[PDB]
């Protein structure tokens, strides 16, 4: 797959940053508590 | 050797459950199956 | 309730990762398709499957535990007894987002392919979110 | 003197138990069934929505096609979907006495089991496995069906009132003062169905302001029984120590939900012996945690009552224990003494009270005559009361059974869950379609059982029940035995990991 | 917070209630009678011979001869108890047998029957009834009614006794929150429950009106007559058949097998595609026991008897309202129910004002006629447990096995300890 790797040096810029945004939205949800709902 | 390959049979109808559905049912399911399999062998065959 | 404890029982995580893998299989086997199609319906099948499963599906298949207490509420609602943040509630959570992470790198990180995982990413990640727990957007799909 | 614990449950002897878990595979290999079933009953609802015939079944009337529908279309999917598949294993009728071998009468099905025909044929000399029989008393010839037929002939089948109005004989005060006697306790009530004496008795005894502490695995009637009352309930995990004692602490630190106030008591409701699990209560310890923290005891030996003890006096005589340390104890006439019926014993004040404030003793009608001259007659045997050894006999005979049987199942490989001194034997049967497979071929090779399916038991944990009695000889028990190695090498049941070794 | 240290505090201070309260002074109960012997139509009780007057057996069934051989016969080939619930292996060709004869008795399609008679209604009402629906209910109703009521979760709403304009009123009233939100109102049920021969007030519910109304507001009716089967109608059917009314227009219907039959337990005949639902979802049919077959042996022998003559449901209705017009007339005395039923009351003419003086007045009367030899009782309640409760009563229980010199009789006594104690 020499096409595919190559092709993320040119990836856009609003498509990493979406995908930096969606790996801080899991270590924030890795990292929760548990708080049954009152 | 027939006995032996029947009983294999079984066994596959029990750890799928298809011996409790009736023969029609059990038609459609082994009619699907089979059809994947056969086209899977296909696509490994031009792409290789 | 009976149907609250399934998605904890032992061998249940590693047999839905068979389940999107044995998906994966029979979608690429097609004689005439592309590997960036192959991998957008994968994602798109999946998760359409989940949101009909886990978000619009609502009741037990089975008669109601006390009542009918659990006739309103679909199937994440009632998941854990309505606690948050569970490992079955993060399993869920975190699978559609590695399901991502690879069909942005199959397709090569094309444009028209992003519309359609990123729309979809975000249907199915949106009612997870605590805030919506009980809400029905414009009254659809209430009763 | 054989073991202690840090709460300070002393045991006597050896505790001793097994629920080994479900191998990987097994466990994967269930799902896919699970899943397939599924998928077909989807397509099957499609069909039978206008292009099925499905006229073989019951609908609304003409006139009443626009009211509000009856039932809710999913809640009856999987009966309609894999119940209905496997269903003629549960409801075979029988027209003799019920022990050691039945008659069973024979139907066959042309619908897939939509609907049912008796054929006219008799299946006799079935083996039964299926029946609470424990100590053998379920018969139609002896001393004990003998007086009943006395008392019949001058009494009649049944009272017409309740106890409070003229519904009180003197059957009746005969019978609660040998319950005592039996029992080791001051005073004792007899009420007449089973499932009602939960159901009617613990509303009489708590309230709001009160707690419940129930077991995970309890029975209907005692869920009912909480659910009437208006307490608060809370659920600790089966037969953990460490559940009951963190659950109990959290309650005196911190009162009532909303308010804050102490609770006004609490009760903790537990089971002599679970019969789906097989398992048996760890008393010994849960009476030394209810005098650390001051709560009350509900036992229910519905199913240890004259099937354990060296004398059949229950799971109390069998931990060496005091039978006043417990504020109630319950239990049924039916599955030990072959009648019908239940009690509660307890203080006096307690039985003084319930005469007063029950349902059932003002509402519902009192016991049948000869019923209670069946359990007066057993209770006497047992006791050695008799003259004969009978009761000492049929005492012994079900502990050897129940330990040679559950011994050579080990063996034979097998996973067997519960306490070594349980006659409740259930066999492990994970896969959904061997549910319907095991109960149609131990009928073709003359053995009754029991199966029981997922809305009823944690999805993977399909079983089959083996109930033993005093009845059972050895030539009946080996063959049973022999019967069962054939259909578990055919089906593939021996999933043990570490077999027993002779 | 709370460390460690002062939990033990908190946990040793505390101090819980006794598990039953202790007694405050003298109780109404807490002295049952003891009768030797079978409560026949002659009865020993507390040591004295008398008349019954007290037991609901109205056809003279228990005693009957030929009843004790059917149940003779059948203890002598199946022992006396089924050692399993109905679903395992509990089930006998006896069981299929009186489910067939009950449903042709009562002309219907399917019928069930439970091993005890109050576990019949209290499972029943919560299969149907779940946690967001309406059910109207009569406010003279028994007590199983509403234990299966408060065991369903769903909305009561109980109207004044036997008038329909309050029920329209009720119900007029869910109809205006009907157009106020017509999405809820699509998924939402409607039951109507009624008794036909009321057992806490002994009066007749207006039948054909509850029909009517039935069909205009669109609610099922589950009728309850337990007092009335084998009583009313000219082949004793019950009240559907003293009215005249198709009895596939009542949905659900039940009854015990424990005071015209003289038997143990109860049943629910309907159409199959409501009987068959109670068979996986009645709580007290799917976790006990079943009927001891001796005593389902019993029930055919009696209602064979039952179709065999007729003429036993003339009889005691024509002695039934003898002893109720040959009681108008007693001072401080007042009766309460309807010239057709068998059980009614004896009410006590303007109360003091005090119920525990009542209790204990109406007392005296009883154990002051029990020494003439005529035995009655008095209606027990659970006082704190009770959505109306009713005044204190004596019940007057009329039987076919009853003279009409003893009838005549009853009055003269009952009337000559009451202007002597009351006035
Ligand atoms: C706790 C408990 N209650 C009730 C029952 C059944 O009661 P019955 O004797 O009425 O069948 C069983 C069996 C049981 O284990």
């Amino acid at each position: 797959l020499v096409e595919m790797v190559q092709a993320l040096y040119e990836a856009p810029a609003y498509h990493l940053i979406l995908e930096g945004i969606l790996i801080l939205w899991i270590i924030r949800l890795l990292f929760s508590k548990t708080y049954k709902l009152q | 050797a027939w006995k032996q390959m029947s009983w294999f049979y079984y066994q596959y109808l029990l750890v799928t459950a298809l011996y409790m559905l009736e023969p029609w049912e059990r038609t459609v399911f082994n009619s699907m199956l089979v059809s994947i399999v056969g086209m899977a062998l296909y696509t490994g065959y031009v792409f290789m | 309730n009976p149907a609250t404890r399934v998605m904890n029982s032992r061998g249940i995580w590693l047999s839905y990762v068979l389940a999107i893998g044995l998906l994966h299989i029979v979608l690429l086997s097609i004689p005439f398709v592309s590997v960036p199609v192959v991998w957008t319906l994968t994602n798109l099948i999946h998760n359409m499957g989940m949101y009909i499963f886990l978000h619009t599906v609502k009741g037990t298949p089975f008669e109601t535990p006390d009542q009918g207490k659990a006739r309103l509420l679909t199937h994440w609602e009632q998941m854990d007894y309505g606690v948050q943040f569970t490992a079955s509630r993060k399993f869920l959570t975190i699978t559609p987002i590695v399901l991502y992470f690879l069909t942005s790198f199959y397709t090569k990180y094309d444009q028209i392919h992003f519309v359609l995982n990123t729309v979809s990413l975000m249907s199915v990640l949106i009612p997870k979110l605590p805030q919506l727990h009980g809400v029905r957007i414009f009254g659809i799909n209430k009763y | 003197i054989h073991h202690v614990t840090q709460n300070g449950g002393l045991y006597k002897r050896p505790f001793n138990e097994a629920f080994e878990e479900t191998p990987m595979l097994v466990a994967v290999l269930t799902y896919v069934g699970y899943g397939v079933l599924t998928l077909f009953g989807y397509l099957r609802d499609f069909l039978r929505y206008w292009r099925i015939e499905k006229c073989h079944h019951a609908t609304e009337r003409e006139e009443q096609k626009d009211f509000v529908s009856l039932y809710q279309d999913f809640e009856n999917f999987y009966t309609r979907n894999l119940y209905m598949r496997i269903r003629d294993n549960w409801n075979r009728p029988i027209c003799s006495v019920p022990g050691a071998r039945v008659d069973i009468m024979e139907r066959q099905s042309h619908d897939y089991n939509w609907s049912f025909k008796y054929t006219g044929n008799i299946i006799k000399g079935v083996i039964n496995m299926g029946s609470y029989n424990y100590l053998g008393f379920a018969r139609n010839t002896g001393s004990c069906q003998e007086a009943a037929a006395k008392v019949l002939e001058e009494y009649g089948a049944g009272v017409c009132s309740t106890r409070q109005e003229i519904g009180n004989l003197d059957k009746h005060e005969e019978l609660e003062e040998l319950v005592a006697r039996f029992l080791g306790v001051e005073a004792a009530m007899a009420y007449g169905m089973g499932f009602a004496t939960n159901s009617m008795n613990i509303p009489a005894l708590v309230g709001k302001g009160c707690l419940i502490l129930s077991d995970e695995l309890n029975h209907a009637s005692l869920v009912l029984g909480a659910r009437l009352s208006g307490a608060t309930i809370r659920i600790f995990k089966h037969n953990n120590m460490q559940s009951l004692e963190k659950l109990l602490k959290d309650a005196i630190v911190y009162g009532q939900p909303r308010t804050r106030r102490p609770w006004k008591k609490i009760l903790i409701l537990v089971e002599g012996i679970y019969s789906m699990e097989g398992s048996i209560v760890r008393l010994p310890e849960v009476i030394a945690l209810k005098k650390k923290y001051k709560a009350y005891l509900y036992l229910d030996e519905a199913h240890s009552i004259g099937a354990l003890g060296p004398t059949g006096r229950g799971v109390v005589e069998y931990f060496g224990l005091d039978p006043e340390d417990v504020d109630v104890m319950m239990g049924t006439f039916t599955k030990s003494f072959g009648a019908s019926g239940g009690y509660i014993g307890g203080k006096k004040e307690l039985i003084d009270y319930l005469r007063t404030h029950s349902h059932s003793a003002v509402y519902a009608t009192s016991l049948s005559p000869p019923v209670v001259e069946q359990i007066i007659t057993s209770m006497k045997c047992i006791m050695g009361q008799d003259g004969t050894s009978l009761g000492k006999e049929c005492v012994q005979q079900l502990a050897e059974n129940t330990r040679y049987f559950r011994r050579r199942l080990k063996e034979m490989g097998f996973i067997i869950y519960g306490n070594e001194d349980s006659p409740v034997v259930p066999l492990m049967l994970y896969m959904p379609a061997k549910i319907g497979a095991f109960g149609r071929e131990m009928l073709k090779r003359n053995i009754g059982v029991v199966v029981v399916g997922f809305p009823a038991t944690p999805i993977i944990e399909s079983r089959a029940r083996f109930c033993l009695s005093a009845a059972h000889t050895k030539e009946i028990l080996d063959t049973a035995l022999k019967e069962i190695d054939e259909v578990g090498d055919l089906l593939q049941l021996k999933y043990s990991r570490h077999r027993l070794v002779p | 917070d709370l460390t460690v240290k002062e939990k033990e505090e908190l946990i040793e201070e505390w101090q819980p209630e006794p598990l039953v309260p202790p007694v405050p002074k003298d109780h109404p109960a807490l002295n049952y009678n003891i009768v030797s012997g079978p409560p026949s139509h002659k009865t020993v009780v507390n040591g004295k011979e008398c008349i019954n007057f007290a037991s609901f057996n109205f056809l003279g069934l228990l005693d009957n001869p030929r009843v004790k051989a059917a149940a003779l016969a059948s203890l002598k080939k199946y022992g006396v108890g089924t050692c399993g619930p109905r679903g395992f292996y509990g089930t006998f060709d006896v069981h299929l047998d009186l489910e067939d004869r009950l449903a042709k008795f009562m002309k219907t399609e399917e019928a069930i029957i439970y091993s005890y008679g109050f576990a019949t209604i209290a499972s029943a009402i919560p299969a149907y009834s779940k946690r967001g629906d309406i059910v109207f209910v009569d406010r003279a109703a028994c007590f199983a009614i509403q234990k299966g009521l408060q065991a369903s979760r769903s909305d009561i709403k109980l109207f004044k006794h036997n008038d329909m304009a309050d029920l329209e009123r009720l119900l007029k009233e869910q109809e205006i929150e009907d157009q106020k939100n017509p999405r809820k109102a699509r998924v939402t049920r409607r039951f109507i429950v009624v008794e036909g021969l009321y057992m806490n007030t002994g009066t007749i519910c207006p039948l054909p009106e509850l029909v009517k109304l039935k069909y205009k507001y669109k609610a099922r009716i589950f009728l309850e007559e337990s007092l009335s089967f084998g009583v009313l109608g000219e082949h004793g059917r019950g009240v559907t058949e003293h009215y005249g009314i198709n009895i596939d227009d009542i949905d659900l219907i039940s009854a015990n097998m424990e005071n015209a039959l003289a038997s143990i337990g109860g049943f629910c005949c309907g159409r199959s595609f409501v009987i068959d639902h109670q068979r996986l979802s009645g709580q007290g049919y799917c976790f006990s026991a079943s009927l001891p077959p001796l005593l389902a042996a019993a029930a055919i022998e009696a209602l064979n008897i039952m179709e065999e003559n007729p003429g036993i449901f003339a009889v005691l209705k024509e002695k039934c309202g003898q002893i109720h017009k040959a009681l108008q007339g007693i001072s401080g005395l007042k009766v309460v129910g309807e010239s057709l039923s068998p059980a009614f009351h004896l009410q006590l003419e303007e109360s003091t004002g005090s119920r525990e003086q009542d209790v204990r007045l109406l007392q005296e009367i009883v154990d002051q006629c029990m020494n003439r030899s005529i035995a009655l009782t008095q209606a027990r309640y659970l006082e704190k447990e009770e959505k109306c409760l009713p005044p204190p009563s004596i019940r007057v229980v009329v039987t076919v096995e009853q003279t009409e010199e003893e009838l005549e009789r009853a009055a003269s006594t009952i009337k000559e300890v009451a202007q002597a104690v009351l006035l």
